[PDB]
RNA sequence: UGCUGUUGCUGUUAAAGGGUUCGUAGUUGAACUGUGGGCUGUGCAGG
RNA sequence: AGUGUGGAGAUCGAAGAUGAUUAGAAACCAUUGUAGUCCACACUGCAAACGAUGACACCCAUGAAUUGGGGAUAACUUAGUAUCUUUACGGGAAUAUCCUCAGCACGCACGCGAAAGCUUUGAGGUUACAGUCUCAGGGGGGAGUACG
RNA sequence: CACCAUGUUCAA
C-alpha cells in the first residue's frame, strides 16, 4: 500500500521534471504536500499549482518550469538539530550555493536556510534543487 | 551441453556418491551402538 | 547579469550556453543534434522586411520526435502560427 | 549459460500456466511439452502424380470430376527429430525472431 | 534491500550481527578454532628445537630443494 | 498548430471517454427514470442499474430485469430520464 | 504561420489555394496513423483513409516557407527526395527558389565524411518523406541541421522539426505541395506579386516517366 | 569464363562517353578507332575494350545505360520534359469539378473561408 | 599547408571565429584539429600521453598486435579533451590520439566552494561520469584541499584546470581506458547542469556559418 | 574496504528470493478539525 | 519418484533375462520382464518446485493483437458506423466501429546494465544513492560433509 | 543413423 503521501508526490514531480513535462497531476494530496509545494514555489522551482477538491483526499495539478532538477522525500524523517544543517547540505545537496533541505519545525514547514535564520531544528521532510 | 564446466563428475552422480557414503557411515555407527 | 559572478562583480563563467526554448534545458557543446531555426518576420505586405525570430531546440527533444510539437507550441506562443481557423 | 530465447523455446509465458501435458514425438516417441514441440499439419497425396494417373485411368470412380483422397496428419516432433529431419534448421541470431502464422 | 523504519534498530542490529559471521576474516578473529590450530598460539614468534633437516621439493613449475628443518 | 491538453481543465472529448473513477473528479454513471407500467399504468422511479426486483404497485408485474450492467425495461413500458440534480 | 506582427491577413489561405489542394488530393492520408501525426488529422473517411486538417496544412506550409525565406544565402537549403516521384518536383523547386537538391539514393556520409569531395554542409534540409529519407535525416542529426519534412499520416517525426502534413505519395500531390511552397517563398522574398497569379504551371513540377 | 574486368569496363565506358559519334555496331571498325583514341600496352586489353564498347553501343540503342553519361542525349531528354501543356492540369480538374467526401465536406464547411466554389459532395 | 574542408575551418582560418567559446555555444562538431591549434594560443595548450597498451586479434597465423593510445589535451583554464586511437605502431597511435583529443575538446565550468573570492577553484556542483563499470564522482572542495583523486583522474583534473576537488571511484578502476573516459564525462557534465544563476532568458545570437554565409559562398565559388 | 554497506553493498545469467499460501510477535500504515483581517507607507509585484 | 495397507494390473516399464553391436558393452538398438505405472486411505515434503527475476504501492512513450465483463451506435462549448442467421436455455446469437475496467502476452521511446539483454509485464524512475516489509549472499574448494 | 578409443611434462 501507499505509506508516504509526501514521498509519492515528490517522486511524481521529479519523474515529470525528468521527462520534461510542463504539467503534472498529483494524487493523493495533503497539507504537508501543499506546504512543500509552497516552499518550492516561493523559491521559484515550480510555477502555479491548483488544488482540486473531490470531497476526498484531493488532487493537485502543478505547472512545471524547467528549473527543477530533482526533488525527493527523506524517509525516515530523521530529526535534525541546528548543528546538523551543514551535515545534511554536504550529504544530499549538490552544492553549498543552491538547493534546499526542507524540514518540519514547530515554527512550521520551511527550508533549512530559513530554519537556521530562525534558530530552530526539526525533522527533515525532503530536498529539492 | 546446457551447463558450464562442472570441474568434476556430473553433480547428480557426485550427490549420489555422497548419499551412498552417508548411508554407509550411519550403518557403521549403528552396528557400533 | 547571467552566470556566476565574483564578489568583485566580475563574471567568471567561461561562456553562457544556450537554453532550449521548449524545456529550458542547457544546450551542451557536444550535442550536435540541437538546432537553431530562424523564422522570417513579415510586414504588412507579404514581403519579409529585415528581421527573424530564432528558436533553439535541444537534441534530445529531436531524437524523441517531439521537436515538431514543441515548435508548434513556441510559434503559437510567439504569435507566428494561428492556433485555429477563423469563424465561418 | 546465456538466455538464448526470450520464450525459452516454448509457448508458455511465465504467468500463463504451470504445466502442459507432454506428447510423444512423431518419429522417436520422446515426450516433449505440447507447446514446445514442433507442430506441422501435413496434407499428403495418397499417390504421386504418375501412379495417381494410372489408378485414375483404371478407376470408374476417380477422374477429372472426382479427386483422389488425401492423408491428413498432425505431426509433432521433439526438437532433436525436427532438426535432424530438417523440418526446422538452426538460423542466424537475427533471423530467429521471424515467425510464420500460416503455412506458406 | 533492507528495512528502513525509524523504529527498526533491533532488526538492523540483528541483521548485521548474523551477517558478520559470513566475513571469513571476522569469523577467524572472533572464534577459537584458528587459535587452537595455530602452533604458535597467537604469538609472533616461537622458540623450538630442531628435530631434523629436510628438503622440500618446490611446487611446479619451479624445481628446487628448499632447505627446511622440522622443529 | 493545435490546442495542447490542460490537465486541470480537460476537453469534453478526453473527459467523456474516461472511466468514472479515472475522471478528474469521480462521479456516478447511473441515473433514475420514470417508468409507466404497461399493465398498471402508473409511474415508478427505477434505478438505471437496478439489480433487485422492481415491480409496479398496481399490476405487481416486474418493470425491469437485472443484467450485468444496466437493467432491461420490459416491453411496452415508457421511460423518461429524470434530471441528475 | 499566417499571423504577422501587424495582424494583416495577407498570408491567410484563400479559396483558390484550397481549390488547388482539394483538386490534387493533398489532404488524403494512408489509412494508417502515427502518434506524432495524430494532431494533424481532421478525421477518417468511410473507406478508412484519414483526412488531414487543411488549416494545419497551411500553417505548417507558411511556417516552412518563412524559414526558407529567412535563409539569406540560397543553396544552403538542400531538398532531398529518394521517392523518385518528387525528383522532378525538387528539381523545379531548386530552379525557382535557388536551393540545392539531391534525388535518388542518399550517399551515407555526405553530411559527415568531410574529405569525400562530395561533402556538403547545408543549413536547412528539406525532405519529401521522412521514412524514405531516413538516412539524410539521421546524418543531419549529427551536424546540427534542422529538417523540414513533408509528412503523411503515418510518418515518423524523429529529428523532424517542421512537418507539413500532406499526401507525399501521389505524383500530383507532391508536385502541388512543392509548387505552393515555391510560390510562397517567392512571394515572401518579393520577387513576384500576390495579386497576379503565378505564371508557372504545376505540370512541370509533376514527375514524368523517362519513356 | 569471359567476364570483363573493371579495367576493361571502365575504359570502354570512357571510350563510349568521349567518342560516341565515331562508334558503331561493328567490332572491327570500333577496334580501329580504339587503337588511335586509347593508349595501352596490351593488344589483348584493347581488343577486350572494343568488344565491350560494341556491347555498350548495342545496349545504348535499345535504351539508357547506367554509368554512361552522353551530354547530347540527356539534354535532348530534359528539353522534351520542359514542354508544358497549354492549360494547367489543376485548372482542368477545377473546371471539370471537384468531388470530396463527407468528412472533407464537414472540414471545409467549418473553414473560415467556407466551402470552395466548385467543390461538391460525392 | 592546412586547407580547410569545412565551413567552420574556413571561418577559423579567415579569423572570423576567434574563440572556442563560439564553437561551444552553437555545439558545432570540430572535424579539423587545426581549428583547435589556431584558436588556442601557442604555449597555452599542453598534451600528455596517459596510457598505451597493446590489444590483440587472434588469427590463423597467431595474433595481430596493435596499440591503443590515450592522450589528454588541455589548457589548465577550463578546456579539456581526451583522444583514444589504435594504430599498428605506437607512434602512429600516439599522433592519431593527439588529433582525436583536440577534436574532442570540451569546456569545463568551474565554481566556488564557499565564499566567491578570486578566481573559481572547484567544480560548481557534484558530478558523476560513467564508462563501463567505472564511475567517478567529483565533489566540490574548499580552497587548499588540492585534488584528492587517483593519479589518472588527478592528471585529467589538473589539465582541465580544477584546483580543489574531492573524488570517489567505483567499479574496476584499474581499467584505465574506462577510468579516463569516466573522468572526462564527469567534467563535461559541469556545463549541462542548470543552476539558479543561469535561469535568466538569454538573447539568441546568429550561428556564425549563417552570419558569414556570403563569405563562405565566395570561398566555395573560388 | 561501498569486501558487513545506518550514511552505503549485492541477489535473471558472477555468491545469493524461501516451491506455494495462511499467519502471531515485530516493522510500517491514507485524508480531514489550519493558520485571520483592517489601515498607512513601501517594493519592475502582477493581470 | 519412493513408503504402508487394501484394490487393480490393458499399456509402458527401474531391477532382471535373452539377442545384437563392440577390443570390451551386465550401455545406447531389438525381443521381453519384476517393482511400478492406475484407484482408495495414510505417509514422504528431497525438483532446472524457473521468469534461475520476493510481496504491496506510485510514475512511465508507441503500433498491432488476444481472454472476460460492461457502455455507445494562447491551449476550444461537445465535432462517425454496419454485416449474417433467426420456430426456441431466444425482447436471441455472432460479427463491425469506438470507449472502458480486469487478465496472459507481442514488435516498442526514455532510461538502465559488464554485456547478453530489460523496458507501463523493468532488470527504468539509484553516488542527483531514503515508499513499506521480508528472505538470502560476502573468493574457490573441503560441503550441504562431520557432530548434535 | 553399423563401428571412429587415445595423444607424457614445462615452454615457443
Ligand atoms: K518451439
Ligand atoms: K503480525
Ligand atoms: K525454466
Ligand atoms: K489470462
Ligand atoms: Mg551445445
Ligand atoms: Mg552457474
Ligand atoms: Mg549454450
Ligand atoms: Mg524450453
Ligand atoms: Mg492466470
Ligand atoms: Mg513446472
Ligand atoms: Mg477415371
Ligand atoms: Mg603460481
Ligand atoms: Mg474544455
Ligand atoms: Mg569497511
Ligand atoms: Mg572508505
Ligand atoms: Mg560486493
Ligand atoms: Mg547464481
Ligand atoms: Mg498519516
Ligand atoms: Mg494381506
Ligand atoms: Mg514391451
Ligand atoms: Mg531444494
Ligand atoms: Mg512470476
Ligand atoms: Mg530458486
Ligand atoms: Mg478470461
Ligand atoms: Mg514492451
Ligand atoms: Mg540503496
Ligand atoms: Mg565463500
Ligand atoms: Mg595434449
Ligand atoms: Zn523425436
Amino acid at each position: 500500500t501507499m505509506m508516504s503521501v509526501l514521498a509519492n508526490a515528490l517522486r511524481t514531480i521529479a519523474s515529470a521534471e525528468r521527462r520534461g513535462k510542463r504539467q503534472v497531476l498529483i494524487r493523493p494530496s495533503s497539507k504537508v504536500v501543499v506546504k512543500f509545494l509552497q516552499v518550492m514555489q516561493k523559491h521559484g522551482y515550480i510555477g502555479e499549482f491548483e488544488i482540486i477538491d473531490d470531497h476526498r483526499a484531493g488532487k493537485i495539478v502543478v505547472n512545471l518550469n524547467g528549473r527543477l532538477n530533482k526533488c525527493g522525500a527523506i524517509c525516515p524523517r530523521f530529526d535534525c538539530a541546528t548543528t546538523d544543517y551543514e551535515k545534511w547540505m554536504k550529504n544530499i545537496l549538490p552544492s553549498r550555493q543552491f538547493g534546499f533541505v526542507v524540514l518540519t519545525t514547530s515554527l512550521g514547514i520551511m527550508d533549512h536556510e530559513e530554519a537556521r535564520s530562525r534558530n530552530t531544528g526539526g525533522k527533515v521532510l525532503g530536498f529539492f534543487y | 551441453g546446457t551447463v558450464s564446466r562442472p570441474r568434476g563428475m556430473r553433480p547428480k552422480w557426485h550427490k549420489k556418491r555422497i548419499k551412498r557414503l552417508k548411508l554407509r557411515r550411519r550403518r557403521m555407527r549403528q552396528r557400533s551402538k | 547579469t547571467i552566470g556566476m559572478f565574483n564578489e568583485e562583480g566580475e563574471n567568471v563563467d567561461l561562456y553562457i550556453p544556450r537554453k532550449c526554448h521548449a524545456t529550458t534545458t542547457l544546450i551542451e557543446a557536444h550535442d550536435h543534434a540541437a538546432v537553431q531555426i530562424s523564422i522570417a518576420n513579415v510586414g504588412p505586405n507579404g514581403v519579409i522586411n529585415g528581421t527573424t525570430t530564432t528558436l533553439c531546440i535541444a537534441g534530445y527533444l529531436r531524437s524523441q520526435g517531439e521537436s515538431d510539437h514543441a515548435i508548434n507550441h513556441i510559434t503559437i506562443d510567439r504569435g507566428i502560427m494561428r492556433i485555429k481557423t477563423g469563424k465561418p | 549459460m546465456t538466455t538464448k530465447r526470450r520464450n525459452h523455446g516454448r509457448s508458455k509465458p511465465a504467468h500463463s500456466r504451470g504445466r502442459v501435458k507432454p506428447i510423444h514425438c512423431f518419429n522417436c516417441g520422446r515426450l516433449t511439452p505440447k507447446d514446445k514441440a514442433v507442430g506441422r499439419f501435413v496434407v499428403r497425396r495418397m499417390l504421386d502424380a504418375a501412379s495417381a494417373r494410372d489408378v485414375a485411368e483404371a478407376s470408374p470412380v476417380y477422374g477429372a470430376n472426382f479427386p483422389m483422397p488425401r492423408l491428413y496428419m498432425k505431426q509433432r516432433f521433439c526438437i532433436a527429430c525436427a532438426i535432424h529431419s530438417r523440418t526446422v534448421r538452426a538460423r542466424p541470431v537475427g533471423n530467429r525472431k521471424i515467425r510464420y502464422t500460416k503455412k506458406v | 534491500t533492507k528495512t528502513n523504519g525509524q523504529n527498526a534498530a533491533r532488526k538492523l542490529v540483528r541483521l548485521r550481527c548474523r551477517n558478520r559471521w559470513a566475513d571469513k576474516g571476522w569469523k577467524r578473529a572472533h572464534t577459537f578454532s584458528a587459535r587452537k590450530a595455530n602452533p604458535f598460539g597467537g604469538s609472533s614468534h616461537a622458540k623450538g628445537i630442531v628435530l631434523e633437516k629436510i628438503g622440500v621439493g618446490a611446487k611446479q613449475p619451479n624445481s628446487a630443494i628448499r632447505k627446511c628443518v622440522r622443529v | 498548430g493545435f490546442f495542447d491538453a490542460d490537465l486541470s481543465y480537460p476537453t469534453v472529448r478526453t473527459e467523456r471517454m474516461k472511466h468514472k473513477r479515472r475522471r478528474l473528479v469521480q462521479g456516478p454513471n447511473s441515473y433514475f427514470m420514470d417508468v409507466s407500467c404497461p399493465r398498471c399504468r402508473q409511474v415508478t422511479v427505477v434505478y438505471s442499474h437496478a439489480t433487485t426486483s422492481v415491480e409496479c404497485k398496481g399490476c405487481s408485474k416486474k418493470l425491469c430485469r437485472p443484467t450485468g450492467g444496466k437493467a432491461l425495461l420490459v416491453e411496452g413500458c415508457g421511460y423518461r430520464r429524470k434530471p441528475d440534480h | 504561420m499566417s499571423a504577422v506582427e501587424s495582424g494583416s491577413k495577407v498570408l491567410r489561405m484563400k479559396e483558390s489555394d484550397a481549390q488547388k489542394l482539394l483538386a490534387m488530393r493533398c489532404h488524403i492520408g494512408t489509412r494508417n496513423q502515427s502518434s506524432a501525426m495524430k494532431k494533424y488529422i481532421y478525421g477518417r473517411t468511410a473507406e478508412g483513409s484519414h483526412i488531414i486538417d487543411v488549416h494545419m496544412m497551411w500553417e505548417k506550409l507558411i511556417l516552412a516557407a518563412r524559414v526558407i525565406a529567412a535563409v539569406e544565402n540560397p543553396k544552403d537549403v538542400c531538398v532531398c527526395s529518394s521517392r523518385l516521384y518528387g525528383t522532378r518536383a525538387i528539381y523545379k523547386f531548386s530552379q525557382h527558389v535557388g536551393t540545392s537538391f539531391h534525388g535518388g539514393r542518399f550517399i551515407p556520409g555526405t553530411f559527415t565524411n568531410q574529405i569525400q569531395k562530395k561533402f556538403v554542409q547545408p543549413r536547412v534540409l528539406v525532405v519529401t518523406d521522412p521514412r524514405t529519407d531516413h538516412q539524410a535525416i539521421r546524418e543531419a542529426s549529427l551536424v546540427n541541421i534542422p529538417v523540414i519534412a513533408l509528412c503523411d499520416t503515418d510518418a515518423p517525426l524523429e529529428y523532424v522539426d517542421i512537418a507539413i502534413p500532406c499526401n507525399n505519395r501521389g505524383i500530383k500531390s507532391i508536385g502541388m505541395m512543392y509548387w505552393l511552397l515555391a510560390r510562397e517563398v517567392l512571394r515572401l522574398r518579393g520577387t513576384i506579386v500576390r495579386s497576379v497569379p503565378w505564371e508557372e504551371k504545376v505540370d512541370l513540377f509533376f514527375y514524368r516517366d523517362p519513356n | 569464363g569471359k567476364i570483363r574486368t573493371k579495367t576493361v569496363k571502365r575504359a570502354s565506358r570512357q571510350v563510349v562517353e568521349k567518342y560516341y559519334s565515331k562508334l558503331n555496331f561493328d567490332f572491327y571498325q570500333n577496334k580501329r578507332v580504339i587503337m588511335d583514341v586509347t593508349i595501352a600496352e596490351s593488344k589483348k586489353l584493347k581488343n577486350k575494350i572494343a568488344g565491350y564498347t560494341t556491347h555498350i553501343m548495342k545496349r545504348l540503342a535499345r535504351g539508357p545505360v547506367r554509368g554512361i553519361s552522353l551530354k547530347l542525349q540527356e539534354e535532348e531528354r530534359e528539353r522534351r520534359m520542359d514542354h508544358a501543356p497549354a492549360t494547367s492540369d489543376v485548372d482542368k480538374v477545377i473546371q471539370s469539378g471537384v468531388s470530396v467526401d463527407k468528412k472533407t465536406m464537414q472540414m471545409l464547411q467549418r473553414l473560415e473561408i467556407g466551402v470552395p466554389r466548385r467543390v461538391k459532395r460525392a | 599547408e592546412w586547407v580547410p574542408c569545412t565551413k567552420l575551418g574556413r571561418l577559423v582560418k579567415a579569423q572570423k571565429v576567434t574563440s572556442l567559446e563560439e564553437i561551444f555555444l552553437f555545439s558545432m562538431p570540430i572535424k579539423e584539429h587545426q581549428i583547435v591549434d589556431t584558436l588556442i594560443a601557442e604555449g597555452q595548450l599542453h598534451d600528455e600521453m596517459m596510457k598505451i597498451y597493446p590489444v590483440q586479434k587472434a588469427t590463423s597465423a597467431g595474433q595481430r598486435t596493435r596499440f591503443k593510445a590515450f592522450n589528454v589535451v588541455g589548457d589548465c583554464d577550463g578546456h579539456i579533451g581526451i583522444g583514444a586511437r589504435v594504430g599498428k605502431e605506437v607512434s602512429l597511435a600516439i599522433r592519431a590520439s593527439m588529433i582525436a583529443a583536440k577534436l574532442n575538446i570540451v569546456p569545463v565550468r568551474r565554481g566556488y566552494w564557499g565564499n566567491k573570492i578570486g578566481e573559481p577553484h572547484t567544480i560548481p556542483m557534484k558530478v558523476t561520469g560513467k564508462c563501463g563499470s567505472v564511475a567517478v564522482r567529483l565533489v566540490p572542495a574548499p580552497r587548499g584541499t588540492g585534488i584528492v583523486a587517483a593519479p589518472v583522474p588527478k592528471k585529467i583534473l589538473e589539465f582541465a584546470g580544477v584546483e580543489d576537488v574531492y573524488t570517489s571511484s567505483r567499479g574496476k578502476t584499474r581499467t584505465h581506458g574506462n577510468l579516463i573516459m569516466a573522468t572526462f564525462y564527469a567534467l563535461r557534465k559541469t556545463y549541462g547542469f542548470l543552476t539558479p544563476d543561469l535561469w535568466a532568458d538569454t538573447e539568441p545570437s546568429r550561428d556564425p556559418t549563417d552570419e558569414h554565409a556570403e563569405l563562405l559562398a565566395e570561398m566555395t565559388t573560388a
